[PDB]
């Protein structure tokens, strides 16, 4: 069948929107609020050297192998009146994980080998500004499997297991250190997840582990 | 408003 073109703008003001919305209007192309599976291009607001802010949809972006762009390439698709190629406006980085990484390149030529594939996950709330079923789905896209409870974890050599939690979530007890008791995972920050989707290469979970009483 | 939040 056909998939069309449909954007998602993150980081825009309502103005800068207003500009997309209208850029879309002329060339018949879908927008939407929400991003979605068929979503297909991520307009984030950037420097001029490409780098931006990390928000949900730039995360789900690059999970979902789309092709997360600046909003240069509307502006400077208006400013020339026709529809610019989206290489050109390919966002090479953020604020946090490096200016060029090329996180959302990798991610585009790399979704027949997720990195975390072979993974089952367990997002053990509380968090704070991210759903946890969004969370959820990040990692899905990227072959990760998803664990409800912590008893759901599957077993065997094969199979790992981890359990993400974020510490500021809790609350005045270090709760989060309690959980190695209940199953034997390794359990690790939500930057985790965030830093290696971002680059879209599965970090190393020593920086992010939390000591866990015996 | 009330804008995306960033990580």
């Amino acid at each position: 069948v056909n998939k069309r073109m449909s954007m998602v703008v993150s980081g825009l003001t309502p103005e800068e929107f207003m500009l997309v919305y209208k850029f879309a209007r002329k060339h018949h192309i879908t927008l939407t609020n929400l991003i979605t599976e068929e979503t297909t291009h991520v307009v984030m607001k950037t420097d001029a050297e490409f780098v931006c802010e990390r928000t949900l949809k730039y995360f789900l972006g690059i999970a979902g192998g789309k092709w997360v762009v600046s909003y240069f390439w509307v502006t400077q698709s208006i400013k020339e009146r026709k529809m610019l190629n989206e290489h050109d406006f390919e966002v090479r980085g953020d604020v946090v994980n490096g200016r060029n990484h090329q996180g959302p390149k990798r991610a585009r030529e790399s979704q027949d080998r997720k990195i975390f594939r072979g993974l089952e996950i367990c997002c053990y709330g509380p968090f704070t500004n991210m759903p946890t079923d969004q969370l959820e789905w990040m990692v899905q896209l990227c072959g990760a499997s998803v664990v409800k409870e912590l008893s759901s974890f599957t077993l065997g050599t094969g199979v790992h297991p981890i359990v993400v939690v974020q510490p500021d979530a809790w609350t005045e007890d270090n709760g989060f250190h309690a959980i190695g008791q209940m199953c034997e995972a390794p359990v690790v920050t939500r930057e985790w997840v965030l830093d290696s989707v971002a680059l879209y290469q599965c970090q190393e979970l020593d920086t992010y582990l939390i000591p866990q009483i015996p | 408003y009330s804008r995306s939040p960033t990580f």
